[PDB]
């Protein structure tokens, strides 16, 4: 009952992290200060991601080992899924935060990032084309966490099954034909390969920026990144 | 994973 589709969607809705309010530097963006802004933001969002995950019914009931490895495995992709949702109604732009809004061309100042921006924007545009709904977004983001990477594996599979059931239920609220609900479901899930692809490139790029000492990273971002 | 384990066990 705590996991009926409607109750689960409502819990995910209430579980949403708050808007991480960060601003642009007064100065124009350099390679260093853009990366500092983006990594500072990501670390702050990493703090809130853990709190968000703890509010998904049954997540804290999972083995501590599973809770760690799932968050370790999915965090970049979840971060990117959040970014695309925030940016869905704003073509050509990436709404990293409400006061941190970057145009596509501004990625030119950081080496290698522009290609990733294009992946993010291109994937966001497909989600806009499909008219991704907020409640579809909530289920999908939770599915990224839970499908990433004894009694805990059963609890995990069951918890993943419930969020999937919730997405099917949200889609069924539209009242389109059973054919079209299936097509919509496939279209949404197939886009996650592109988000995953973007997250792997983003991880690689961030690792390179850290080793080359373009930016220092701290706290939770550093730890997640040292872990791989 | 010290910070991740803290934030998984400590509420804030
Ligand atoms: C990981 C990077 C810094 C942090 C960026 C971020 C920061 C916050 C966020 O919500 C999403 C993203 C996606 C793009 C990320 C970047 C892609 C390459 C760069 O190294």
């Amino acid at each position: 009952d705590a996991l009926s589709p409607e109750q689960l969607v409502l819990t995910l809705l209430e579980a949403e992290p708050p808007h991480v309010l960060i601003s642009r530097p007064s100065a124009p963006f350099t390679e260093a200060s853009m990366m500092m802004s983006l990594t500072k933001l990501a670390d702050k969002e990493l703090v809130h991601m853990i709190s968000w995950a703890k509010k998904i019914p049954g997540f804290v009931e999972l083995s501590l080992f599973d809770q760690v490895r799932l968050l370790e495995s999915c965090w970049m992709e979840v971060l990117m899924m959040g970014l695309m949702w925030r940016s869905i109604d704003h073509p050509g732009k990436l709404i990293f935060a409400p006061d941190l809004v970057l145009d596509r061309d501004e990625g030119k100042c950081v080496e290698g990032i522009l290609e990733i921006f294009d992946m993010l924007l291109a994937t966001t545009s497909r989600f806009r084309e499909l008219k991704l709904q907020h409640k579809e977004y909530l289920c999908v983001k939770a599915m990224i966490l839970l499908n990433s990477s004894a009694d805990s594996s059963r609890k995990l599979a069951h918890l993943l099954n419930a969020v999937t059931d919730a997405l099917v239920w949200v889609i069924a609220k539209s009242g389109i034909s059973s054919q079209q609900q299936s097509m919509r479901l496939a279209n949404l899930l197939m886009l996650l390969s592109h988000v995953r692809h973007a997250s792997n490139k983003g991880m690689e790029h961030l690792l390179n920026m850290k080793c080359k000492n373009v930016v220092p990273v701290y706290d939770l971002l550093l730890e997640m990144l040292n872990a791989h | 994973h010290p910070l991740l384990m803290r934030l998984l066990h400590h509420p804030s």
